RNA sequence: ACUUCCAAUCAGUGAAAUUAACCUUCCCGUGAAGAGGCGGGAAUAAAAAAAUAAGACGAGAAGACCCUAUGGAGCUUUAAUU
RNA sequence: CUCGCACACGCUUACAUCAGUAACUAAUAAUAUACUGAUAAUUAACAACCAAUAAACCAAAACAACACUAAAACGUUUAUUAAUUACAUUGUUAACCCAACACAGGAGUGCACCAAGGAAAGAUUAAAAGAAGUAAAAGGAACUCGGCAAACACAAACCCCGCCU
RNA sequence: ACCAAAGCUAGCUCAACAUACUAAACAAAUACAAAAAUACACCAAAAUAAAAUAAAACAUUCACCUAACAUUAAAGUAUAGGAGAUAGAAAUUUUUAUCCUGACGCUAUAGAGAUAGUACCGUAAGGGAAAGAUGAAAGAAUAAAAUAAAAGUAAAAAAAAGCAAAGAUUACCCCUUCUACCUUUUGCAUAAUGGUUUAACCAGAAAAAAUCUAACAAAGAGAACUUUAGCUAGAUACCCCGAAACCAGACGAGCUACCCAUGAGCAGUUUAAAAGAACCAACUCAUCUAUGUGGCAAAAUAGUGAGAAGACUUGUAGGUAGAGGUGAAAA
């Protein structure tokens, strides 16, 4: 079908500015206690997660160099140790990942 | 249909154009100060004395 | 319909130059000259229009008669088409007839 | 083309006599030739009218529109101008007084359909204009109450005069 | 190397093959033609290096030295008299080296200055009995010598040192030509002892 | 009944036929003889999204049918001229 | 999930290295075989170019032994001449060509069907209508112009018009 | 407030004068498939122009329409014409040289098509564009000045009811009164035609007889003619867009119809068979239905089908050209 007449701008403005078609505001925005940036209540902080993801990639990159083959996987548990630390008695019998940087604050040793 | 945009402004400098100036730039005054005078630290108190 | 927004430089025309002061001086050469030169022997312009007047058809015909052999190929063709169209329009068209 | 929004920041007002009310700051900023469309950019501009700059950035932080990032950059760089180029302290004391979207220069292309037909394609470009004014945001107007409607109606019935009287 | 220019062109104190000129005038543009009064090469009495006096502008009555002449638009550029100020060093976080720049002047605003009285005087070319074209003043009636100016190369022939690939003046002016009626082909062949016996056959030209 | 491509919501790019102005209802009557607009009455806060195609004599092609034009052309011959 | 390598014909640097993409090109983004700037490249053995006259000679290709009817591309030797003298010239890239498009179309030969080449879904919800596919109670053409379409069927016979390919 | 607006040059037109008329560039290569130094040749040619149109049809005829050596008159006269349309001379007459040339011609939708026969669309003949704006200096781009005035949007979505307006009113509506505009018709709000809106551009033209004004008047006119108040001069006049067609000369058989050269394909299976036999692929046609209908596609995709050792498919290259070619006739 084809339109019969040109829509006037008075009609178009009513349709294009109806409250349904407008952008709704968000009232669930909060400041992250740790870093002070912005995040939603039900969503993890973007800055804090990006902080973790960068560190996780570095740890995984070190693991790749410790298993050259593409089908080599450990048969035991894994523990990550940073500079200035030594494996504990309970941590023995597990593969050791060494990182040169100082242990990050958020990461907690057990 | 084959119409595009023009007028993107950028400032590029090379040694060659600067060395090819037919008339060298004339400077009315020098750039820096030849020697900086070093006043004695007591001028804040000597200024209160006339002679 | 946008008009210019700046006043143009006014044309300072001098009414007393050589052309305007001496305009139409020898128009009465025949009257006051023992009738030796008709005033039509002062007209400057086309060869076929010195001292002659006519409508569009008689002008194109006259041009072809005098300077027809001196015209260019393309100009000679365009003149022929103009003569034919005017001949057909003036005689075979119109209101009063 | 026309560029008058940029030149509004060069207006210098005469010095104020002592005792006069403090003049709130006014910062005019804009961005030209944004790839985003004119109509789509308008909804984002309508969103942040009348809100303070800090909550205006918060709303545009999580918006999924491609223009949300573009507007947030404009507000951030306009805030830096306000606190440095102008003597506006308290960089959190600004509110978006006016925001709107204009149309730029379009590029025309050919869009093919089939059967040897074609349609002219318009590459869309839009501008964004924002004005920041120092001070707390103005309070939004509440709907007229029951007493307000009654007061206007009684006043209307009291303005009546004898039509075609004498 | 010679650079071809469009039939209509605008000159702005920049050489045609410069990046500044290309930035100012892109190859795809053409502007309005300015009115330039025609001066024949025999009527241009203003050269580069002679003192001239500025008549009109912010500075009037001052004298200076001509450094550049634009023959295409009939311009003479004095050395730092009709000056406007611009910036040269520009970057994101720094600006400086404020350098005055001299604006062009037309021929009608510049009159040549006689060496003796140091006043502007009309100049007309005259042909003397010695066969040399020397400019002659109107009021004082004294001739004005040509303004010897250093060339654009910046090399003075008076002070020069011959390099490894430079020919000495003695060898350059040494004459060894013996004008005989043998071509260069014949002379070299007999100089090195190249001997040829057979001759070419008949070849038809058409 | 159940899957995939469509579909509806979100993000990016973004076309076409169409369009006198429209603030674009129902019924009966009238009327260039089938009315959203006239007359007599009824109904009637304003907008958005998704659907079904009765009407806008819907959109598309200056009707192929039919006739007219001292307007054309193809074919055939016992038409006229040759 | 499967049209893959190469030559001929065509196109003409669209190929390669490095850098940039606010915008232009890709019908979007990342990004770069496809847009911009600089630099660089295809090396002949393969292919093109690559003698004349006179004379002898009825006897097919099809594994060709020997035959068929439609009677068949495909040359050697003798004689008379032929500049005789390292290295000549030219084609060597590609994701490509003809269709207004980076189009589900059109495109000859050799060898493989892969050891090679590629990605049907941008993210969700799982309404109607529409397209494509699978399955079904009892009945099995009751549908409809017609058994059109679909099918666990893949058969038998009559007539009309043309003989048949 | 965006989009936009404004400018005056580039050059062009019509003449005049005028040398006397294929410019500029030609180092090398240019009619082998042009721009490729180099081998026994063939080389070349002409036959009245026709028709669209006018006669309201159309057959004899139809100005200019290739080749005139002009102007003032004889004259639109003698003559030639389906004696219709219209065509139309001559005898005999007139004409004093050089300068005085420039513009009551246009100014970027104008003027040449032109910034250019270049991009681009066509195999080819051929068709053929849009596009420029600062200032004395941008070697004054933290750069400057100017209108902020077209449609379209933003600033500022809408509140019963009606050709959107008018009469008004303290008050925007509410009330009352009014069947859009042109064209075409006996008659249109008509559900008859055309237009989304804006800017630019686009369509009445001729002086025989006449009327008005004036000069001079039995005579008028700066020769040639008209004259029983007439003669000379001025002023007052008659459009634009559109067919199917017709004729002449070019360019097209790289798609397709047919043919001449030169090549290349047909595996398996069944039979004494390479038999215009049979089953079934590659390959070639396109039966039926469904999607698609500005689509992937200006004829396709999916399923299903017919031929598949022949009157078969197919590559390269050549031949036949419009009063024709070609055709296992479907005009
Ligand atoms: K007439
Ligand atoms: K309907
Ligand atoms: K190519
Ligand atoms: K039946
Ligand atoms: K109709
Ligand atoms: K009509
Ligand atoms: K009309
Ligand atoms: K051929
Ligand atoms: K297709
Ligand atoms: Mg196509
Ligand atoms: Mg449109
Ligand atoms: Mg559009
Ligand atoms: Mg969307
Ligand atoms: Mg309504
Ligand atoms: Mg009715
Ligand atoms: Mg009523
Ligand atoms: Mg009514
Ligand atoms: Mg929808
Ligand atoms: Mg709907
Ligand atoms: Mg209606
Ligand atoms: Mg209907
Ligand atoms: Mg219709
Ligand atoms: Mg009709
Ligand atoms: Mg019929
Ligand atoms: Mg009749
Ligand atoms: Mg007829
Ligand atoms: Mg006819
Ligand atoms: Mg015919
Ligand atoms: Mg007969
Ligand atoms: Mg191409
Ligand atoms: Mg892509
Ligand atoms: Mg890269
Ligand atoms: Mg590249
Ligand atoms: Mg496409
Ligand atoms: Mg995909
Ligand atoms: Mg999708
Ligand atoms: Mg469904
Ligand atoms: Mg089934
Ligand atoms: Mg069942
Ligand atoms: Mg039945
Ligand atoms: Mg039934
Ligand atoms: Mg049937
Ligand atoms: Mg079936
Ligand atoms: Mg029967
Ligand atoms: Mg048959
Ligand atoms: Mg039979
Ligand atoms: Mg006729
Ligand atoms: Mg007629
Ligand atoms: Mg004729
Ligand atoms: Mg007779
Ligand atoms: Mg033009
Ligand atoms: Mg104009
Ligand atoms: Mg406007
Ligand atoms: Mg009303
Ligand atoms: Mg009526
Ligand atoms: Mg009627
Ligand atoms: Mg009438
Ligand atoms: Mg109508
Ligand atoms: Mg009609
Ligand atoms: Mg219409
Ligand atoms: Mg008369
Ligand atoms: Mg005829
Ligand atoms: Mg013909
Ligand atoms: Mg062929
Ligand atoms: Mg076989
Ligand atoms: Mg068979
Ligand atoms: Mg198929
Ligand atoms: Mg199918
Ligand atoms: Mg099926
Ligand atoms: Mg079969
Ligand atoms: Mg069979
Ligand atoms: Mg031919
Ligand atoms: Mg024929
Ligand atoms: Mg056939
Ligand atoms: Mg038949
Ligand atoms: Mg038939
Ligand atoms: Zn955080």
């Amino acid at each position: 079908a084809a339109p019969k007449n040109r829509r006037s701008i008075e009609v178009n403005r009513c349709r294009r500015r109806n409250p349904q078609k407008l952008i709704k505001v968000k009232n669930n925005i909060d400041v992250c206690p740790e870093c002070g940036h912005l995040k939603q209540k039900h969503i993890l902080c973007g800055y804090c997660y990006e902080k973790v993801r960068k560190e996780t990639a570095e740890i995984r990159r070190q693991m790749g160099k410790q298993e050259g083959g593409p089908f080599r996987a450990p048969t035991t548990e894994t523990v990550v140790l940073y500079s200035g630390e030594t494996p504990s008695e309970q941590d023995q019998g597990k593969r050791i990942i060494e990182r040169e940087r100082k242990r990050p604050s958020w990461f907690t040793q057990n | 249909s084959e119409k595009e945009f023009v007028e993107h402004a950028r400032k590029a400098g090379l040694v060659i154009p600067h060395e090819r100036l037919e008339r060298p730039i004339h400077l009315a005054c020098t750039a820096g100060i030849f020697d900086a005078y070093v006043p004695p630290e007591g001028d804040a108190r000597i200024s209160s004395l006339s002679k | 319909f946008h008009v210019r927004v700046t006043l143009p430089p006014r044309k300072v025309v001098d009414r007393w130059n050589e052309k305007r002061a001496m305009f139409g001086v020898y128009d009465n050469i025949g009257i006051l000259g023992n009738f030796e030169k008709h005033p039509k022997e002062l007209i400057k312009g086309p060869i076929w229009l010195r001292g002659w007047k006519g409508n569009e058809l008689q002008r194109c015909i006259r041009k072809k008669r005098m300077v027809g052999n001196r015209m260019f190929i393309d100009d000679l063709h365009n003149l022929n088409k103009r003569i034919s169209y005017l001949y057909k329009h003036f005689n075979r068209h119109g209101k009063y007839r | 083309i026309s560029r008058k929004w940029e030149k509004k920041n060069k207006i210098v007002y005469p010095p104020q006599l002592p005792g006069e009310p403090r003049r709130p700051a006014e910062i005019y900023h804009c961005r030209r030739q944004i790839k985003y469309s004119k109509d789509k950019m308008w909804y984002l501009a309508k969103l942040i009218r009348g809100m303070s700059i800090d909550q205006a950035l918060a709303q545009l932080e999580f918006s999924d529109k491609k223009g949300a990032q573009i507007i947030k950059e404009v507000l951030l760089e306009a805030q830096d101008m306000a606190v440095r180029d102008h003597n506006v302290e308290f960089r959190s004391n600004l509110y978006v007084a006016e925001s709107t979207s204009g149309r730029g220069q379009y590029l025309k292309r050919i869009r093919y359909h089939g059967r040897g037909r074609f349609g002219i394609m318009e590459k869309v470009f839009c501008h964004y204009f924002v004005k920041l004014v120092e001070g707390p945001p103005p309070p939004r107007e509440a709907p007229k109450t029951a007493v307000a409607h009654a007061r206007e109606y009684i006043q209307e019935l009291r303005n009546r005069t004898i039509t075609h009287a004498l | 190397s010679k650079v071809t220019l469009p039939p209509n062109y605008r000159y702005g104190m920049s050489r045609p093959g410069s990046l500044s000129d290309k930035r100012k005038n892109p190859p795809g543009t053409r502007r309005r033609r300015v009115p330039v009064e025609p001066i024949s090469d025999e009527d241009w009495h203003l050269f580069c290096g002679d003192k001239v006096e500025i008549l009109e502008g912010k500075d009037a009555g001052k004298q200076g030295k001509v450094v550049q002449v634009i023959r295409q638009r009939n311009w003479v550029v004095v050395e730092g008299l009709n000056t406007h100020y611009r910036y040269v060093g520009k970057t994101v976080d720094y600006r400086g080296t404020m350098i005055p720049s001299e604006a062009p002047l037309l021929h009608n605003q510049v009159k040549l200055v006689d060496p003796t009285d140091r006043k502007p005087t009309d100049v007309e070319w005259r042909f003397t009995e010695a066969g040399e074209r020397v400019r002659v003043s109107t009021r004082s009636g004294r001739i004005i010598p040509k303004p010897e100016f250093p060339r654009a190369d910046g090399i003075v022939p008076e002070t020069w040192i011959d390099g490894p690939k430079d020919t000495s003046v003695e060898d350059a002016l040494e004459k060894t030509y013996v004008p005989r009626l043998k071509t260069l082909e014949e002379e070299v062949m007999e100089a090195m002892g190249i001997q040829e016996t057979r001759r070419h056959k008949k070849v038809y030209w058409y």
